[PDB]
């Protein structure tokens, strides 16, 4: 069963938001949203749709952050001529994932802005 | 001194080359192209100058990227093991042009920039010997 503020899905509660944080603050903000929370892990298309279906209902059209950072960050990357990555003139430090309430597709923007998040934790 | 149309920085021979191929494809049109080419890998603060100087100076004419040599070699199109919440990320529905997995350069940032892209773009490119 869930807070009177929370959506239940198979189990589990999740419930959107709309102050954008940037990704660590967002994860940290979900934390204290309750015993064991977090940001939304999507374990699958059913619990994706049902996430979808519900940041959608409630602020209608915006983006969401996710459970994924650090992707491509500790990615082998290396140079075509077999060298390693040792220089670096990275643009950006590091990529987060985050979806939008229009489909349930997973995105990627730089970790360090802001967008909404949805926030979950079972039982 | 380097062929004809090649220019030299320390020891290594730069072409910029305006035809718009994938990464994969600019990759393998420099190997064909001298003996050992490859696409520019920028090793150094002043080699990244150089390129940027170059390229500026030679395919700034219709507003892209240039790609660079760096990917990663792997077919993850994320490498972060795992969730906030300590789960296997096992389950995927990426848009793949939203992988960006391959690097390039851009005008926006002065040609001096790293910019994660998708590597089924056609952009122009730096190859170096
Ligand atoms: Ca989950
Ligand atoms: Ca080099």
């Amino acid at each position: 069963d869930c807070p009177s503020d929370w959506s239940s899905y198979e189990g589990h509660c999740y419930k959107p938001f709309s102050e954008p944080k940037n990704w660590a603050d967002a994860e940290n903000f979900c934390t204290q949203q309750h015993a064991g929370g977090h940001l939304v892990s999507f374990q699958s298309s059913e619990e994706a749709d049902f996430v979808v279906k519900l940041a959608f209902q409630t602020f209608g059209h915006s983006i969401f952050w996710m459970g994924l950072s650090n992707v491509w960050n500790q990615c082998n990357w290396q140079w075509s001529n077999a060298a390693m990555l040792r220089y670096k003139a990275w643009a950006e430090e590091s990529y987060c994932v985050y979806f939008k309430s229009t489909n349930n597709k997973w995105r990627s923007r730089a970790c360090r802005m802001m967008a909404q998040f949805v926030c979950e934790f079972q039982a | 001194d380097c062929p004809s149309g090649w220019s030299s920085y320390e020891g290594h021979c730069y072409k910029p080359f305006k035809l718009y191929k994938t990464w994969d494809d600019a990759e393998r049109f420099c190997t064909e192209q001298a003996k050992g080419g490859h696409l520019v890998s920028i090793e150094s603060a002043g080699e990244a100058d150089f390129v940027a100087q170059l390229v500026t100076e030679n395919i700034q004419n219709t507003k892209s990227y240039v790609w660079i040599g760096l990917r990663v070699q792997g077919k993850e199109k994320q490498c972060s093991s795992e969730w906030s919440d300590g789960s296997s990320v096992s389950y995927e529905n990426w848009i793949e042009a939203e992988s960006k997995t391959c690097l390039g350069l851009e005008k926006e940032t002065g040609f001096r920039k790293w910019v994660n892209i998708y590597c089924g773009q056609q952009n122009p490119f730096v190859c170096e010997a």
